[PDB]
């Protein structure tokens, strides 16, 4: 009967008023369920559901809106919170009575459960309302705003408010998002921007970064406490931009990165490093500003003053590297980008100087007489610098020249020290370079062996000191001056020459007299042990013939290049050693035997690259590179008959960059020369493509 | 007066190198030709 | 196993003890444990959800035959005779236990 | 015939815990030292109460945390020794 269900519905609905209101008694739950149970069975359960929704809405409109409006003046949040708690309480208890409808009709009608329905009504009549929502949103904005200023606020109320919105959101959080979440984010955004603008007045980097880090912690706390995590994640992004992104480069130059670089403020740089580590391209702007400075400082070091001491030049760059290395180790926490930045910076200014290899060849000074470990680290640093240099071949040539000098003078602290340097060169170079240095050592082993063999020969047949030099390995004057040698030493050398001819067949003895000295004696008032070049030796031999000998006169008889006969200027040097002009050397200058020269020790050694030398040495480097690439091109041209010009120059430069960077324009000239010399043959389809012609 | 003693003669000995084949190995060594019967 | 052992003890309370609640579905006063019933949802809403909480209980509605099997089930998890099935389903609609509804459906399918 | 069975009650025990959390139908209140309301039904079943069922019922505020929790779901060792429960004994021995 429809009138029966109507009357039983009224009884149930009247009891529903009780379940909804604070007072909850005066009725037997079983009757209430029976009412709902029978109504659903009588096809009136959905009718009850609509009636329940009606009274739920009525309560949230008449018994709620007015109550929270009375609190618009004060305690609106608390009154709204209390109403929300009461509403949720009413929803669950009426649900626990009208559960059968949810058990069958609600899921059947595919509608929401009593509690779900109640919450939807609340987020439409109370929360998320035309004005009530705004009142809650603004008071929460005011709450967090005071919290931002530090004003002690009831974070519990803010937390309850935002949490209540989440519950109203149910499955989703759109309610909170469209209520306080979005307002909070934009309000906090301008809060940081004002803070950063206030900081712009301080113009000090360190305190800016410190308090900014504190702001991040304090602000993120205010959120995870009463604003949960849904608003925290956006904040981590918002605060980072509204406070740092705007000053990504401003903070770098505001103390400042360069200020930290000047005062080596690793601790302050570490904070700035972290500050921009969490900023996209934050390290980038710091790196480029740092590189800008490193560029300036290193170019200042590279820039020559007079010319500057090669040792000081290299050590200055080594000191520059150490400073930024410590900065990366601590401030930049071994950042790979920062490493690459410093590495490229050094490779840049270092090559600007073409004397860098000559200056580094520093290594010779270290090898020419700290503890062995400290020296090792010094050599390693110079090797790290050698790595920055692209002129590997130039350094090798300069070093091998210095190595040969030390090897001939056998004055190296220890061959093991050289071996170590040679081994390190092998690691950072080709076996070809190493073989040259290795061959020099082999030569020394032969020299000392052959020398004793000659002495044994002298004993067998019943103080000449010939030092045989391996051809190639040891660089020698293109043209040996071939000057006359004192008879006794010369005769003795002839004996070693005939000895070497027999000992080593198919091997001559091109004497580099210019190389090597002797224990020459000289009248000094008594004699002395004078270490003079073979050239100066023959000069004194002429002094034996004639005490008064003129510059040109000595040349006419010694057969020494006028320039090298150097020897006479050095020998005179400044008339203590010999009386010539004091130092200036000229033909009109006659040399008189000097006995004034003296020394506490009977042994007195006699003093014996410049623009000319450096020039020819670099030209030799260029000529070597020329033939080098020419061969490389032909080699690969032979390997791959067809090679397009651009492809050819690309693979050639790539396979040669290891020791030097070949200039493509000159490569093309040498390539054109190879085209002329058969080999490369321009194809009709593409002249750039070259076909190999044996 | 000025008689040379203990003369440190330095003579660069020279052939009195890898053949084109080897040049273009080091282990390989030299009708004398660097690297079944003598030609 | 602790929950099962606790359960076994709860019903054993079979000892005519803690039977504070008294169910009445047809004038007959059967005894039951209020808290234990409030663990199984008609009873849950009868006392904890009940307003007149003053039920310690006139279920009325279905007959005891079905209710006896319903109570026999809520205790020791054991329900369903050939002559006692349809009414139990109806009683399984009054008390929020679909298990009995499912059981009766399978039993009806079988017979 | 085929009387079907289901031991899903294991939401009976779960509900009793929620009933405790809801702070409702607390037949008794344990005076820890402070008071903590509990359910004699679970207590009597969990540990044999004898006490509550032994009429030792005149005491609404019976005077006494790890044990009560386990029931619905150094000092613990002493309590387990005093009130013998095999599950609590095994758990405290393992711990």
């Amino acid at each position: 009967d429809e009138k029966y269900v109507n009357s039983i519905w009224d009884l149930l609905k009247n009891a529903i008023q009780e379940i909804q209101r604070k007072n909850n008694s005066g009725l037997s739950f079983e009757e209430l369920y029976r009412n709902a149970y029978t109504m659903v069975l009588h096809k009136h359960g959905e009718k009850l559901y609509t009636g329940l929704r009606e009274v739920v809405t009525e309560h949230l409109i008449n018994k709620v809106r007015e109550d929270v409006l009375n609190s618009l003046n004060n305690n609106f949040l608390q009154t709204l919170n209390q109403a929300w708690n009461d509403h949720q309480t009413a929803m669950v208890m009426i649900r626990d009575i009208l559960m059968y409808m949810d058990r069958v009709y609600v899921q059947q009608n595919n509608v929401e459960n009593v509690y779900n329905l109640g919450l939807i009504i609340f987020r439409d009549q109370v929360v998320r309302y035309g004005c009530i929502r705004d009142h809650l949103r603004q008071t929460l904005l005011d709450m967090i705003a005071r919290e931002r200023k530090g004003e002690v606020v009831d974070r519990g109320a803010i937390r309850n408010a935002c949490q209540m919105l989440m519950i109203l959101g149910l499955e989703g959080r759109s309610v909170y998002e469209e209520d306080f979440e979005a307002p909070f984010l934009e309000m906090s955004a301008e809060f940081f921007q004002m803070e950063s603008q206030k900081f712009l007045a301080e113009n000090s980097a360190s305190v800016y970064i410190k308090k900014v880090e504190a702001r991040i912690n304090e602000e993120i706390e205010r959120v995870m406490h009463c604003l949960d995590k849904s608003t925290e994640e956006p904040i981590v992004k918002v605060v980072e931009r509204e406070l740092i992104s705007k000053h990504m480069k401003t903070i770098v130059e505001m103390s400042g990165l360069v200020h930290m670089l000047k005062n080596g403020k690793t601790e302050d740089l570490g904070c700035m490093y972290k500050l921009f580590s969490r900023v996209p391209n934050g390290l980038k702007t710091m790196c480029e500003c740092m590189s800008s400075y490193l560029r300036e400082q290193g170019k200042a070091l590279v820039s020559e003053e007079g010319g500057k001491n090669p040792v000081d030049y290299i050590q200055g760059l080594l000191d520059l590297k150490s400073r930024f290395d410590r900065f990366l180790l601590e401030s930049f926490n071994n950042d790979r980008l920062f490493k690459q930045t410093i590495a490229g910076d050094f490779e840049y200014f270092l090559n600007l100087n073409s004397r860098s290899p000559e200056y580094l060849s520093f290594i010779d000074d270290k090898l020419k007489k700290l503890t062995e470990q400290e020296v090792e680290t010094i050599l390693d640093k110079a090797m790290v610098l050698f790595r920055f240099m692209q002129e590997k071949d130039v350094f090798e040539r300069y070093y091998k020249q210095h190595l040969a000098r030390r090897l001939l003078t056998n004055k190296s602290v220890s061959d093991d020290s050289e071996k170590n340097m040679i081994s390190k060169l092998k690691t950072e170079c080709g076996c070809q370079f190493t073989s040259k240095l290795e061959g020099m050592f082999r030569d020394m082993s032969i020299s000392n062996t052959t020398m004793d063999e000659f002495r044994q020969h002298l004993q067998a047949t019943g103080d000449l000191t010939v030092r045989v030099l391996t051809t190639g390995y040891w660089p020698t004057q293109s043209a040996t001056p071939k000057c006359n040698i004192p008879p006794a030493p010369r005769h003795a050398f002839e004996i070693f020459r005939r000895f070497y001819l027999a000992k080593h067949s198919g091997r001559q003895l091109t004497l580099q007299h210019h190389m090597g000295s002797a224990d020459l004696n000289a009248t000094f008032y008594r004699k002395h042990i004078l270490q003079v070049s073979t050239f100066q030796m023959t000069i004194l031999m002429l002094f034996n013939n004639r005490e008064k000998y003129t510059f040109e006169e000595i040349q006419q008889e010694t057969d020494i290049p006028e320039r090298e006969l150097r020897a006479l200027q050095s020998l005179a040097c400044t008339q203590r050693v010999l009386t010539k002009k004091s130092k200036e050397i000229e033909n009109g200058h006659i040399f008189t035997v000097n006995d004034q020269f003296t020394s506490k020790l009977h042994r007195v050694k006699i003093q014996t690259e410049s623009d000319p030398e450096r020039k020819e040495t670099r030209q030799k480097v260029d000529d070597d590179r020329k033939h080098e690439i020419e061969a490389a091109i032909v080699r690969i041209m032979k390997s791959r008959k067809k090679m397009q010009h651009n492809v050819l120059v690309a693979e050639v430069t790539q396979q040669l960059k290891a020791r030097f960077l070949p200039s493509p324009v000159v490569i093309k000239k040498r390539i054109e020369g190879l085209i002329e010399r058969e080999y490369l043959a321009r194809t009709p389809e593409d002249r750039k493509v070259y076909t190999y012609v044996a | 007066r000025f008689e040379v003693k203990k003369w440190n003669a330095v003579a660069l000995w020279a052939w009195d190198d890898l053949c084109i084949e080897c040049q273009a190995s080091e282990e390989c060594t030299v009708h004398a030709f660097h690297f079944q019967v003598c030609p | 196993q602790h929950s099962q052992a606790l359960l076994r003890g709860l019903l054993a309370l079979d000892s005519g003890i803690l039977f504070d609640v008294v169910l009445v579905v047809e004038g007959r006063h059967i005894e039951a444990h209020r808290i234990l019933l409030a663990a199984s949802d008609y009873f849950r809403g009868m006392f904890a959800g009940g307003l007149k909480m003053e039920q310690e209980v006139l279920i009325h509605g279905v007959s005891y035959n079905a209710m006896c099997q319903i109570l026999h089930f809520i205790y020791t998890s054991e329900l369903l005779s050939l002559s006692n099935v349809q009414e139990t389903l109806v009683a399984a609609c009054q008390l929020q236990i679909p298990e009995i509804i499912h059981f009766c459906c399978d039993f009806l399918m079988s017979w």
